[PDB]
């Protein structure tokens, strides 16, 4: 109401307030709050939480990991891939789906980004603002086709790309 | 400087935060997991429906390319925006 | 010609110009301090994402 009053909007005709139930996709929100007072332990728990969260929907649905820095997006994507390979859970995202698997394998080979080609063979992917436009568009194109199982990117993708 | 908010965009004016009914939380190991279940959509009104693009004025029909109908929020504010 | 004095010759020729001289340590007087920089190769790929809201 204060914003409507600041904008000179009548509360009866111009006022429209839709709650969270009005969202087209009702999203189950999970909050992971680290309680440890050690910075090193908190960082380790966050990586485990991301790996645990990725494993909850490994082969079920795509995962859109949000990072803060461009280098962290690659480190986080490789961190999840390294944990998946260590636990032998790398094949959950990429099943016997050679149609999708061959496209990722074929697209990873033609990709010029060395960091993206390391995770291109698996379901992992990276989408940062420092990447090339052609490489960034392939990640958006690959993610929109249900090819990239886990997508890691900064906050720029959420605002510049309408890829849910 | 005293009247300003030091947090900036993270300043919270509310002391209490009320969550939904099925919003239980528990601390598993070193972290507290608070899950908010997906809220069920509000039931459609008896005299409210998603109007299609054929009901809006013909001037705005060209802009709505590829959309047969409108969203629930868009349909409820169609007369207040055009 | 103190910095790039290898380009200075006693028997060289020069024309004049009705202008004001630059400082001893001006940008154009020490080209080796401004032109020997390596080009930005594969730079700004891991930089910080900050939008220039005013520009």
């Amino acid at each position: 109401e204060d914003v409507a009053t600041f904008l000179r909007v009548d509360p009866a005709k111009g006022l429209f307030y839709f709650d969270n139930s009005f969202r087209p996709v009702p999203l189950e929100q999970t909050y992971v709050g680290i309680t440890e007072k050690k910075a090193i332990k908190r960082f380790q728990i966050m990586n485990e939480i991301v790996y645990e969260k990725i494993m909850e929907h490994a082969g079920k649905n795509q995962v859109l990991v949000f990072v803060h820095s461009r280098k962290e997006t690659g480190k986080t994507a490789r961190a999840i891939r390294d944990m998946c390979l260590e636990k032998d859970t790398l094949g959950l995202f990429l099943r016997e789906g050679s149609a999708s698997t061959e496209v990722l394998r074929t697209e990873a080979e033609q990709c010029k980004n060395l960091e993206l080609k390391d995770l291109l063979p698996y379901g992992f992917a990276i989408h940062h603002a420092g990447m090339t436009r052609v490489d960034r568009t392939l990640v958006e194109d690959l993610f929109a086709d249900k090819h990239i199982q886990v997508l890691v990117s900064t906050a720029t993708l959420a605002w510049g790309v309408n890829l849910p | 400087e005293d009247l300003v908010f030091t947090q900036g965009s993270h300043f919270m004016a509310n002391k209490r935060c009320q969550l939904p009914d099925g919003s239980f939380r528990r601390q598993r190991k070193g972290y507290e997991e608070v899950h908010v279940p997906a809220l069920k959509p509000k039931p459609f009104g008896s005299e409210e429906q998603l109007l299609p693009v054929e009901k809006l004025p013909k001037y705005a029909q060209a802009g709505f390319e590829g959309f047969k109908t409108l969203n629930r929020i868009q349909s409820k504010l169609y007369r207040a925006a055009l | 010609y103190n910095f790039m004095g290898v380009r200075h010759d006693p028997n060289m020729k020069y024309e004049l110009q009705l202008a004001n001289p630059k400082e001893f340590y001006h940008e154009v007087h020490r080209p080796s301090h401004f032109l020997n920089f390596a080009l930005l190769q594969e730079g700004e790929v891991y930089s910080a994402d900050r939008e220039d809201l005013y520009a």
